[PDB]
């Protein structure tokens, strides 16, 4: 014979102060009994399993359940106790690999690896806490006991060992042959290559000889998977990619769930399909979470899924990345706090696409979601491409500048550039640094009982205009809004404006274009129509005219 | 090279961060690394049996193209024992602050040669990632004392002090602190004198050391010119209506600070309901309430001191024009000290890289005047900090922080 190297063990522990498993065998007809002993001898024939003495105190219950469509019998050991009580491991699946990151490749070969699986030995140590118990023909002897020597199929600890001990034995292949790819899923090896497909079909076969040294055999009648490959949702093909056929149901009606369904869809489609939207959708699940309830489609979103159809007619397909050109990332505002993006490296040849929604907020406006949107692709862009694309961004260089030198807070977008396509996202208003010369003052104000919810809101000026309206069902916070609006309201197209509002203050200062409050809304609306507006604060209750004035005016 | 046993703290499991996303180039950087410090002893590969993970990147020291593994080790730092066995602490020294000149040196390079307690290596795995996760991310684990983490100055303690007796003992006036992988060393000496001395220690570690890839660098201080900022009101021969209201709401603000504020009489000048641009002569009673708040606010803050058991709080607001102006604190209106920058280097285009280099500084200064890093309050969203820090990070530390998402009205109060 000649010699294999072994696969060394990972040494495994149960959590600390859990024992193993100690579960009943549930009883079995005499049927499953011979099917599973005759199952088991052949696996202890391969030495995947061992017959152990009554010593050992820990079991797991074994089941034989159909094949269907056949009269074969299958065996499961069901682990789920044992796998509560096994220590977590690493699991380097977590990150998938995005089909947009991969690399072209003019042949994909596949090879099975299931002789490795089954055969990964297991701590020797841990191997007590896997027994299990095939009952005896009439309970008149003792039930048949057997441990694994090997990984079981549904323990805890299976595919994170499996997976560490194949990258162990492929790690020396790989680093000595730059000129491939190796990926493992589940019980196969993918190997991809750019070399003519002889100096390819060598180095799989070179790869063969490489897991022979482990006793690792791989079938020699190849493979029947072949390009394209269905992968984790995604058809992969040596030049081109796409998500699995998108089909959105026709239905008269639709339910929760259905429309759980629809958005998620919608999302998997929006990483190669431009343009996706699922607001109004996604509105229609808003609190409720009774899956059989049925939610009349509103005219909003029947036009979304009406404009979904038309984007998901004929199918589309990314191309693969290549290292040597920049990205390009381009963004555009699609409303309602909407964004679409695309990120490709010639002009029409997308790599992948996405969207950003706005997030929950009682006020926004468009350059923070833009700037939220461009952070989202970086950091997308770095996890996929390991780089930061080069910005196409529909705000114009001015209106950058504007933004970030008066901004209260730190802020900053990659490198980029204007691209002119509507809609553009602009400053919609900007307060004055100093108060105006000419324009008329407006000291406001406003107060609310707190009880009755009756308040008054209004203003004087140094012209002697006044104003003040009875307010009901209102607070502090909506009348001191109320003031402000009523001076915009009412004042030139130049005016200073005086309030002791913390409140208002924050909200303005913050700068929003929309906002969850109507009343936030009008007095936006009122400041784009001005040509200049300072607003000062001063402290409520220390004297200060005008200030004084109002109050007594709008607290009586 | 007999290990100290080290502990976490009761019912404290070790860290699971997630590994944030690094750039192709910090990858190759750190992949280079890993691989001449796996030769050298320093860590070895781990198994899934080990399911603990520190977040690690790779930065530039000022001034050096060289790069620098960097290991984000709060986590673990919050979860090991305190190493109070052979010292409660040394004493923080309070003269370090007031020395003429105090260079900063990277000695973590000496921390490699201890070894680390074999019970204790599981609990520093990190990973090295792919981009795209297209390979199984590399894993490894700590053999010796790693850089970044807070017992590796306390194991090594009894080590430094035998490494440093001849210099101290020819030197007795240089007053020498260790922080993390920091070491501060100040004196009152001529800077090419002082740059002598320096070299002098470098010395030292590298005949003890027989090589260090940044010992050779020197982050040179002057704390005795460090500047405060007091509470200073206009002087004005014309006040319109505007600035006495300006006046008004500073004082009322500064009155929560010192007690003895008044506004009383300037308030009076307001009354009526005036143009704010109009110009308002200041009568007698209001010029003297102001004279009489002037002398209050030149005067310390009343009841301010430092516990060593709470934590510092820092506050940074943008000022605009590359401004910027920061307060430490630990209990509200009793700020320990205060400050401004302005020379923010290379970032004239970049708010988010000036902001973390005032960070660096403000915690570079909590380091030689308390001996510990303070909570940051950034004046900046979560999402645009997390996605660049990083970029502009220089420190071999990393302190905690928090996002402000509310404009604060004191910003003015400040400018
Ligand atoms: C992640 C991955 C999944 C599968 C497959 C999983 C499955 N089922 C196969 C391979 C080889 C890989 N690994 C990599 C790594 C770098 N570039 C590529 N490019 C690449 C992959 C497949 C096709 C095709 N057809 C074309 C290019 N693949
Ligand atoms: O020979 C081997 C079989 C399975 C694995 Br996983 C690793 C090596
Ligand atoms: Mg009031």
């Amino acid at each position: 014979m000649v010699p294999i190297s072994p696969i060394e063990t990972v040494p495994v522990k149960l959590k600390p102060g859990m024992d193993g498993p100690k579960v009943k065998q549930w009883p079995l007809t005499e049927e499953k009994i011979k099917a599973l002993v005759e199952i088991c001898t052949e696996m202890e024939k391969e030495g995947k399993i061992s017959k152990i003495g009554p010593e050992n105190p820990y079991n797991t219950p074994v089941f034989a359940i159909k094949k269907k469509d056949s009269t074969k019998w299958r065996k499961l050991v069901d682990f789920r106790e044992l796998n509560k009580r096994t220590q977590d491991f690493w699991e380097v699946q977590l990150g998938i690999p995005h089909p947009a990151g991969l690399k072209k490749k003019k042949s994909v070969t596949v090879l099975d690896v299931g002789d490795a699986y089954f055969s990964v030995p297991l701590d020797e140590d841990f191997r007590k806490y896997t027994a299990f118990t095939i009952p005896s023909i009439n309970n008149e002897t003792p039930g048949i006991r057997y441990q694994y020597n090997v990984l079981p199929q549904g323990w805890k600890g299976s595919p994170a060992i499996f997976q560490s001990s194949m990258t162990k034995i492929l790690e020396p292949f790989a680093a000595q042959n730059p000129d491939i790819v190796i990926y493992q899923y589940m019980d196969d090896l993918y190997v991809g290559s750019d070399l003519e497909i002889g100096q390819h079909r060598t180095k799989i076969e070179e790869l063969r000889q490489h897991l022979l040294r482990w006793g690792l055999t791989t079938p020699d009648k190849k493979h029947q998977k072949e390009p394209p490959f269905l992968w984790m949702g995604y058809e992969l093909h040596p030049d081109k990619w796409t998500v699995q056929p998108i089909v959105l149901p026709e239905k008269d009606s639709w339910t929760v769930n259905d429309i759980q369904k629809l958005v998620g869809k919608l999302n998997w489609a929006s990483q190669i399909y431009p343009g996706i939207k699922v607001r109004q959708l996604s509105k229609l699940l808003r609190g409720t979470k009774a899956l059989t309830e049925v939610i009349p489609l509103t005219e909003e979103a029947e036009l979304e899924l009406a404009e979904n159809r038309e984007i998901l007619k004929e199918p589309v397909h990314g191309v693969y990345y290549d290292p040597s050109k920049d990205l390009i990332a381009e963004i555009q505002k699609q409303g309602q706090g909407q964004w679409t993006y695309q990120i490709y490296q010639e002009p029409f040849k997308n790599l992948k696409t996405g969207k950003y929604a706005r997030m929950r907020g009682a006020h926004t406006n468009d350059v923070k979601q833009l700037t939220e949107a461009v952070q989202k692709i970086t950091t997308e862009s770095i996890v996929i491409w390991g780089k930061t694309p080069k910005f196409k961004l529909p705000i114009q260089k001015e209106t950058w500048e504007t933004w970030w030198t008066e901004y209260w807070q730190a802020t900053w977008i990659p490198e980029w550039e204007f691209v002119n396509t509507p809609p553009l996202v602009k400053l919609w208003y900007q307060l004055e640094k100093e108060p105006i010369v000419g324009a008329e003052t407006f000291y406001v104000d406003g107060a609310a009982n707190r009880e009755t919810k009756l308040g008054k809101a209004g203003y004087v000026t140094n012209k002697g205009r006044q104003k003040v309206v009875p307010l009901t069902n209102t607070t502090n916070q909506k009348t001191e809004l109320q003031a402000i609006y009523l001076a915009l309201q009412d004042s030139g197209l130049e005016v200073n404006i005086v309030t002791d509002s913390q409140y208002a203050l924050g909200i303005i200062q913050a700068q929003p274009d929309k906002s969850e409050s109507e009343l936030v809304n009008q007095i936006i609306e009122q400041l784009i129509k001005k040509e200049k507006v300072y607003l000062a604060w001063v402290p409520a209750h220390k004297g200060i005219g005008g200030n004084e004035q109002v109050d007594k005016l709008v607290s009586a | 090279i007999e290990t100290v046993p080290v502990k976490l703290k009761p019912g404290m499991d070790g860290p699971k961060v997630k590994q944030w996303p690094l750039t192709e180039e910090k990858i190759k950087a750190l992949v280079e690394i890993c691989t001449e410090m796996e030769k050298e002893g320093k860590i070895s590969k781990i198994g899934p049996e080990n399911p603990y993970n520190t977040p690690v990147f790779a930065i530039k020291k000022k001034d050096s193209t060289k790069w620098r593994k960097l290991v984000d080790f709060r986590e673990l730092n919050k979860r090991t024992q305190d190493f109070w066995e052979v010292q409660l602490g040394i004493p923080h020294p309070a003269g370090l602050k007031k020395k003429k000149s105090v260079t900063v040196l990277d000695v973590g390079d000496a921390y490699f040669s201890v070894p680390l307690d074999e019970d204790f290596r599981k609990y520093t795995a990190f990973t090295i990632p792919s981009i795209n996760n297209e390979t199984p991310g590399i894993r490894y684990q700590y053999n010796v004392l790693p850089q970044g983490w807070k017992g590796s100055p306390a194991i090594f303690q009894s080590s430094m002090t035998k490494i440093l007796e001849p210099f101290k003992k020819q030197n007795p006036d240089i007053v020498i602190y260790q922080y993390m992988d920091d070491l501060y060393v100040g004196s009152d000496l001529e800077i090419g004198q002082h740059r002598t001395k320096i070299e002098e220690l470098r010395q030292h570690l590298l005949r003890w050391g027989l090589e260090p890839p940044f010992l050779w660098m020197g982050y040179e201080l002057h704390p005795d010119k460090w500047t405060v900022q007091p509470i200073v009101l206009p002087e004005k021969d014309s006040w319109t209506v505007n600035d006495i209201q300006k006046l008004v709401g500073k004082l009322n603000w500064a009155s929560q600070i010192y007690p003895g504020i008044k506004v009383r009489q300037l308030s009076k000048l307001l009354r009526g309901t005036k143009a704010l641009t109009e110009v308002i002569p200041l009568t007698e009673e209001a010029e003297l309430e102001l004279a009489e708040n002037r002398e209050i606010l030149k005067e310390p803050v009343h009841g301010v001191y430092y516990d060593p058991s709470k934590d510092l709080i820092a506050e940074i607001q943008k000022q605009g024009q590359g401004q910027w102006t920061y307060q430490i604190y630990q209990e509200p209106f009793k700020n320990l000290k205060t400050g401004k920058y302005a020379r923010m280097r290379g970032a004239h285009t970049n708010d988010v890289k000036q902001l973390t280099e005032a960070v660096q500084k403000i915690t570079t200064e909590s380091i030689v005047i308390w001996g510990k890093t303070p909570k940051f309050k950034l004046p900046i969203q979560k999402e645009t900090w997390e996605t660049w820090w990083t970029e502009y990070w220089q420190a071999t530390w990393i302190p905690e922080w928090e996002f402000v998402n509310t404009p604060p009205l004191v910003k003015l109060w400040y400018q």
